[PDB]
């Protein structure tokens, strides 16, 4: 089968290995571990099989000659930031496009936006308040995903796992394509 | 065996450390026995080109085995259901032993190509290394992929030891350690990232100084005047309507240079002090026709040799 080489990128603490565990286990995680360590797992799309190699790059993020050793080999980029996270969302735009269109500028890319579980939540919209920002609105980023040439933009909670399951479809999708 | 949440979370991020240690040092012989060792008997390679790939694995093996011990011996030590009251002081005294670790991923970027090329302009390498990742041991992971586990370990270091810190309170006896600890494995990871980056600086000037006539001696690779070691910054072609050329931007210099018809493939080709540009681009040596990298550089110049 085809073996769809897929890297998550984005700041730290938008829940990238949460992201991936939780969905390499059907289970979010008392404790997230640190360390995600299941590169391959086979998967099903619409009667078809297709083998997924997933690449963490958590405790990478300030290391920028450290960072692009991770690019190479790769089919598909999923870039993260949590939708709870103005300053994460900001980087998806300063930082983390730029740098993967660089290294691999033919590579599909898919905006995943991430903690979904979390726009609800009371003191979560509070914290953002008093500090004179709002989470992310589903709209504003469908529209930096046209903007960046983004393949297309994605939400999930790896706590809820609504949208989790989708977001590793449409990587395999993308990487076809 | 009365547990708060933060104290069960120190034990489950310790047991993580020694865990995800076991695995990678594992993991390091895995790739030494079944990648390496055939790869140099096959004669496929030159004793050039596999070092190219492996380099100081064996290295990296040797210490990482040293730090797996001292934590299996610290977590006897402790009792069967027991909890690890110190892991701190074992990491920093291991972490100063891994050194290695700069050599390693500052040298991984020219195997990836070495590995990608043999790949691709021979198909015996390409399917021999698909046959060797057959075995069930791999789980499916290829060659290049095992390559980048060293750079992963370090950075992951930080991570492990910031989660056992930040639920670990300041009175513990392993407060002290654990603080040590992460300051010790953030060291290591930037050391690594600088190798990475003074290993690409200086291949960069070894290939100018071959693709590059100077003839009119120059010794690109080599310690500039009063700004250390030679720092190459830019490089893009300068396109002269008046008086179609392509430059390369140093630490102390700008090459105007000609390209006689990074990569490695066959092309060849033709001061920062006394100079200022604009965009009224134009420069100024007597006046010619990513300003901020010049003008960076410029004032970087200027203001160290002050001194
Ligand atoms: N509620 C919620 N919390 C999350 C989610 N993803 C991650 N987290 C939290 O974020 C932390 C872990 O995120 P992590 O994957 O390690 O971020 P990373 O730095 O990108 O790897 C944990 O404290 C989780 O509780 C999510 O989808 N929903």
């Amino acid at each position: 089968m085809q073996t769809i080489k897929c890297v998550v990128v984005g700041d730290g603490a938008v829940g990238k290995t949460c992201l991936l565990i939780s969905y390499t286990t059907n289970k979010f995680p008392e404790y997230v571990p640190t360390v995600f360590d299941n590169y391959a797992v086979t998967v099903m799309i619409g009667g078809e099989p297709y083998t997924l190699g997933l690449r963490d790059t958590a405790g990478q993020e300030d290391y920028d000659r450290l960072r692009p050793l991770s690019y190479p080999q790769t089919d598909v980029f999923l870039v993260c930031f949590s939708v709870v996270s103005p300053s994460s969302f900001e980087n998806v735009k300063e930082k983390w496009v730029p740098e993967i269109t660089h290294h691999c500028p033919k590579t599909p890319f898919l905006l995943v936006g991430t903690q979904i579980d979390l726009r609800d939540d009371p003191s979560t919209i509070e914290k953002l308040a008093k500090n004179k920002q709002k989470p992310i609105t589903p709209e504003t980023a469908e529209k930096l995903a046209r903007d960046l040439k983004a393949v297309k933009y994605v939400e999930c909670s790896a706590l809820t796992q609504k949208g989790l399951k989708n977001v590793f479809d449409e990587a395999i999708l993308a990487a076809l394509e | 065996d009365m547990l708060t949440p933060t104290e069960r979370k120190r034990q489950g991020y310790i047991h993580e450390l020694i865990v995800t240690e076991e695995n990678y040092v594992n993991d390091l012989q895995l790739v030494t026995e079944i990648f390496q060792k055939p790869l140099m008997e096959s004669e496929l390679l030159t004793e050039k080109e596999v070092a190219m790939i492996f380099v100081n694995w064996k290295e990296l093996i040797m210490c990482n085995i040293k730090l797996l011990k001292a934590l299996r011996v610290r977590k006897k030590m402790s009792g069967e259901k027991m909890p690890v009251k110190m892991i701190g002081d074992i990491l920093s005294a291991q972490l100063p032993h891994m050194q290695p670790y700069i050599r390693f991923c500052s040298r991984q970027l020219n195997g990836a190509a070495l590995i990608q090329q043999k790949t691709d302009e021979a198909p015996d390498f390409k399917e021999f290394v698909k046959r060797l990742a057959m075995d069930p041991r791999c789980k499916g992971m290829p060659l290049s992929e095992f390559i980048l586990k060293p750079m992963q370990r370090v950075t992951r270091y930080p991570l492990i030891i910031k989660n056992i810190l930040e639920n670990t309170p300041e009175n513990h006896p392993d407060h002290s350690h654990l603080k040590h600890a992460l300051e010790k494995a953030e060291e290591l990871c930037s050391q690594v990232n600088e190798g990475v980056r003074e290993k690409e600086n200086s291949d960069r000037l070894e290939w100018i100084q071959a693709h590059v006539q100077c003839e009119g001696q120059l010794v690109f690779n080599s310690v500039t005047n009063c700004l250390g070691p030679r720092k190459f910054l830019h490089s893009g072609k300068l396109y002269k309507a008046k008086s179609e050329l392509y430059g390369f931007l140093f630490n102390d210099f700008l090459l105007l240079t000609q390209i006689t018809k990074f990569s490695p493939k066959s092309n060849l080709q033709y001061i920062f002090l006394n100079e200022v540009l604009v965009k009224d681009i134009f420069h100024i040596s007597d006046r010619v026709y990513a300003w901020v990298q010049k003008i960076k550089a410029a004032s970087e110049l200027y203001i160290e040799t002050e001194k």
